[PDB]
């Protein structure tokens, strides 16, 4: 039964302590029931919903740590208790927006499969309840018809800080898009539009982009030329490989009599 | 899935994650497709005690997508584990694959001079007598030549002939189904030669065998020593039908010449 | 009352007598992993008896072929085939004698009755008819009130059928394959049993299992009859078990069943159409519409091409729906002709109006991943018509003009259409003007000549494909 | 062989192309072109 391991729930951890208490209790379940492959008799499921809790804190105390396969795999533990073959289990408070931070993460991470299993898995109740979900997928529309417009914006609302960690990482996949997207495929832009999409208006982050591009900035000016040179043609080479793919055409003349 | 959970130092885990494994494995076999080179890893661990059911559960996932041959190098590697359990439709097919691989491996090794063989090993000839266990159980003796025959050598074919009650003329059709088919004379003529051996370790005094194999493998001083027989013997029937065997159904060159021996 | 008496003795005897008669003849006929002739004709007669007039309709007597024709199940020396003809003289119990029904009463000792008659003589396909046949047409009874076990009990003397065929003759049943496409029917009726009410956790892992016993040694049409069953019960019970495919994919050697192949390629190319993947869905899906032409009149290949034809809007572009306009379809209004005719405009109040109004049919669609990047096709048809339209516009024109706020969410969105390569616009971004352009040599040059190495190796594999149907015969 | 999922779940049908063009557009046509003159 265990009376209450989290006797210090808002004292999470400012230590490793609870983390190796964690360690041994969740060792402690691994001991006792297994995992959930069983029937249950409901009073070994309420020490399940202990377990899901004290995930949940895991997984905190894993974005804590900043051990992310560790992270998504508590996150792919909990999404088995999702998967859990019993519905039939009481309700957490973090019951929905534990799907919002692995939509969140599932959406940083660049898997738009996972995108898609993640509006079908559970496809119905996302639409209303949980506006950590629907800011998430109507964020995922901003960033379908209009990104580098909402994106401080909507960490402007997040109430609950867990989702800013994980949009750094959308600000990753921004600034990496920057660097391939507002330069080698324009002609130039001038200093101050750099300014105001590349934000603290020079950093060596900015000139890290200007320079990444694998280019050398003028005063107050980045072109983007110097870019697909030659005009290329391929010269004669198809010329000959499909001559030698009418080689095997006369081999297809050859296996039929 | 369930199967990332092992980064602890402690084997514990990997035995609540195999009891895990084998518990709901039947809904999951694509994900150990990810996790070949975990389960690689997991086999290399010589102390680590779940190298071998790592082997079992790997030849299962590996049977479920195709790699029936790493499945089979991993049976062998699975331990005594994997020779405890011989009865499923698993094992049945997995076990012909096996001595698919040992009949292939013992016509390759059969001509060879004197050795320099591939290692034959110890478990997929184990699984041999094993099935010829099987044989005596269930009593079959054609299965067994079957099987005896399987390893085209004289191993167990020497045990089928070394069983109690068989019956000469079973044994002695044997030989015809084994003339009409074995191909080459490495040792199509040895089969012929040691079951003349064996007709010799039948108690009666047996002429079919040596008028067989005076005219197959072609014996010119085993008629002689049969020859001597009959001195010892002292009949007329022993001298009269063997000779007539040889004496219209031998080479031209033969008799005239073995006559002076 | 004088006429069904004629009409089942008829019908079901022209069945049976082929069938048995046949079937003995197709097993004694050494060889045959093609021939069965008188197999999918039965099968051709029993999609038929779900139209026609049952094993017994309660036909206005008594029901009486299911106290006649599963007693003495004994295929003995050929009085037996007499004890047929017995079950033929006897078919007037309902006129003559004294009608006894034993339909969902004594059907349970007549399910023990094949195996309490005599050892059954290597012809399996007629007890597996007789394990099939009386209960499954009687799922039409639509009740499904405690017989829901009963026609699993009929399927459970199928799994002794099972047992009979895949743990009995060890020697090239060859029936095997007949047993299979039974077998994949009375499945589908153990979707029509469980799923009605629960799911196959049976047939979960007897799903994987019965693909297990079907996947190389004796695989012959279980494989994507099984896997149909997969990617099909799967899709309303969650996914990925689509990528428990992804390391494992394996599909038939040859080709079956045109229809069979057909809603098979239909199943993964709507699965392909949840994954986002538009390249290879359009071409499957065309094959997999045009390959389907047999359908009731009440619909289903407009079920088929409704459910088919969303992400094909959602490509960016379509062609008109004026091709498929059923009368029924139109009151049933399921894909929505307003909607490809929104498609075609750069409306948003209509649009949105077909989404708010039209909800209770999105409902029936159940694909809500459509407008979310449907509302970006929108403006990406937009954006498109606009471009493809003009030579050089610039931002000014249609950056206002589809009141985008801005110059810079339409350079976003050229942007984006640049990403995808549609236009082959540059941005002053100096003044605030696109100083958009168009590409050159669109002449045939380098391009259809490569192209045709696309074209001619459609036309070498249909040579081949020739050549192995000059194969055959 | 029909079914295994779905039992579950000249006209202007020619002209509906340039229909297209006829609904969502140009429905005062000659009301506006054909006041092209005294407009402007």
């Amino acid at each position: 039964m265990y009376e209450q391991l989290k006797g210090e729930w808002n004292r999470k951890s400012p230590n490793l302590s609870k983390c190796g208490e964690e360690l041994g209790r969740l060792k402690l379940v691994l001991l006792e029931l297994n995992f959930l492959p069983t029937t249950g008799t409901k009073l070994t499921k309420q020490q399940l919903i202990l377990a899901r809790d004290i995930l949940e804190i895991g997984a905190q105390w894993s974005i804590l740590r900043k051990d992310i396969p560790s992270f998504e795999r508590y996150m792919a533990q909990l999404k088995c208790y999702y998967f859990d073959y019993k519905e039939q289990l009481p309700e957490s408070a973090y019951m929905h927006q534990l799907l919002g931070l692995n939509l969140l993460f599932l959406l940083s991470q660049n898997r738009v499969a996972e995108f898609h299993t993640e509006l079908e898995r559970l496809p119905a109740k996302d639409i209303q309840t949980n506006v950590y979900i629907k800011h998430p997928v109507s964020l995922e529309q901003y960033l379908m018809e209009g990104s580098y417009n909402k994106v401080f914006l909507a960490k402007g609302n997040i109430p609950a800080e867990s989702y800013t960690f994980f949009i750094d990482i959308l600000l990753d996949t921004i600034r990496d898009e920057i660097a391939g997207c507002i330069e080698k495929a324009y002609e130039k832009i001038l200093f101050t539009e750099a300014t105001r999409i590349l934000f603290f208006n020079t950093p060596k982050k900015m000139t890290d982009y200007a320079k990444k591009r694998g280019w050398v900035l003028g005063p107050n000016n980045y072109y983007s030329f110097a870019s697909q040179q030659q005009k290329p043609e391929d010269t004669t080479i198809p010329s000959t490989e499909l001559a030698k793919q009418v080689i095997e055409y006369a081999r297809q003349l050859e296996m039929i009599v | 899935g369930i199967i990332s959970l092992l980064d602890e130092d402690e084997p514990q885990l990997k035995e609540f994650a195999l009891h895990k494994l084998n518990a709901v494995v039947n809904d999951f076999w694509a994900e150990i497709s990810e996790s070949v080179d975990k389960i690689e890893v997991l086999y290399e661990d010589e102390g680590f005690r779940s190298r071998q059911f790592a082997a079992l559960v790997a030849s299962k996932v590996f049977y479920h997508l195709g790699a029936f041959e790493e499945s089979l190098n991993y049976a062998l590697g699975a331990g005594d584990l994997f020779n405890v359990n011989d009865n499923s439709e698993y094992v049945e097919t997995i076990i012909a694959k096996c001595i698919d691989h040992y009949t292939k491996q013992c016509v390759e090794n059969a001509d060879l001079p004197e050795g320099e063989k591939k290692p034959i090993d110890q478990r997929l000839e184990g699984i041999v007598n094993k099935m010829f266990q099987r044989c005596l159980d269930d009593h079959k003796y054609k299965q067994a030549i079957g099987i005896a025959l399987e390893t085209r050598r004289l191993d167990v074919f020497e045990k089928t002939i070394l069983e109690s009650n068989d019956v000469p003329g079973m044994l002695a059709y044997s030989l015809k189904l084994c003339m009409s088919l074995m191909q080459n004379k490495q040792f199509r003529n040895k089969v012929l030669r040691v079951l003349v051996k064996i007709y010799m370790n039948l108690e009666k005094p047996d002429f079919i065998n040596v008028c067989q194999c005076l005219i197959f493998l072609d014996d010119p001083q085993a008629v002689s020593d049969i020859l001597e027989k009959l001195v010892k013997e002292d009949n007329l029937l022993m001298a009269y039908q063997i000779c007539f065997d040889l004496y219209e159904s031998a080479s031209q060159q033969f008799l005239s010449s073995v006559i002076q021996n | 009352e004088p006429p069904p008496p004629p009409a089942p003795q008829d019908v079901e005897m022209k069945e049976e007598a082929a069938t048995g008669g046949g079937s003995t003849g197709e097993a004694d006929g050494k060889t045959a992993a093609a021939a069965a002739e008188h197999s999918q004709r039965e099968l051709d007669t029993v999609t038929l008896e779900d139209i026609k007039e049952h094993v017994k309709q309660l036909e206005k007597a008594v029901s009486g072929k299911e106290p006649r024709f599963v007693l003495r199940a004994l295929r003995m020396l050929p009085s037996t085939s007499r004890r047929l003809n017995h079950y033929v003289l006897y078919k007037a119990v309902q006129g003559f004698f004294t009608s006894n029904n034993a339909t969902r009463d004594f059907l349970l000792p007549f399910l023990e009755e094949p195996m309490d008659t005599e050892a059954d003589l290597q012809f399996r396909p007629r007890t597996g008819k007789a394990a099939s046949t009386p209960l499954l047409p009687e799922v039409e009874a639509y009740l499904q009130l405690l017989v829901v076990i009963f026609m699993m009990n009929s399927k459970r003397y199928k799994e002794a059928q099972k047992i009979s065929d895949d743990l009995m003759q060890k020697i090239s049943t060859q029936n095997r394959r007949a047993l299979d496409l039974v077998a994949a029917k009375c499945y589908y009726y153990h979707a029509r049993v469980y799923e009605f009410l629960d799911k196959l956790d049976v047939v979960r892992s007897f799903l994987h299992a019965r693909l297990r016993t079907a996947t190389l040694r004796h695989d012959a049409d279980g494989q994507a009859t099984l896997l149909n069953l997969l990617l099909r019960n799967y899709l309303h019970y969650s996914l990925y078990d689509q990528a428990e495919k992804l390391v494992s994919k394996s599909v038939f050697p040859e080709q079956a069943n045109n229809n069979e192949w057909a809603r098979y390629l239909y199943y993964t190319g709507r699965i392909k159409a949840i994954q986002l993947e538009y390249s290879e869905a359009r071409r499957t899906m065309t094959n997999a519409l045009r390959k389907a032409p047999q359908h009731t009149a009440v619909g289903f290949k407009q079920t088929v091409h409704k459910l088919l034809i969303v992400v094909e809007l959602l490509l960016g572009e379509i062609p008109d729906r004026l091709q498929f306009r059923q009368p029924s379809l139109k009151r049933s209004l399921m894909p929505y002709f307003l909607l490809t005719q929104a498609v075609r405009t750069g409306n948003l109040a209509k649009f949105n109006q077909v989404l708010d109004q039209f909800g209770e049919k999105f409902q029936a669609d159940g694909t809500y991943t459509l407008i979310i990047r449907l509302r970006h096709n929108v403006i990406k048809t937009g954006v498109r018509m606009i471009s493809l339209s003009y030579s050089r516009i610039s931002l000014a024109d249609i950056a206002q003009k589809l009141q985008l706020d801005s110059p810079e969410d339409a350079e976003f969105i050229v942007a984006k259409a640049i990403r995808d390569g549609v236009i082959e616009a540059s941005i002053n971004h100096e003044k605030g003007y696109v100083q958009s352009k168009e590409m050159i040599d669109i002449y045939s040059t380098r391009e259809p000549q490569l192209a045709f190495h696309q074209r001619i190796s459609f036309c070498l594999d249909i040579h081949n494909m020739s050549v192995k149907a000059m194969r055959f015969p | 062989m029909s079914e295994k999922k779905q039992p579950v779940d000249e006209d202007n049908w020619d002209d509906d192309n340039v229909e297209d063009d006829f609904s969502n557009q140009l429905r005062a046509e000659l009301e506006k072109h054909g006041y092209k003159m005294e407009t402007s």
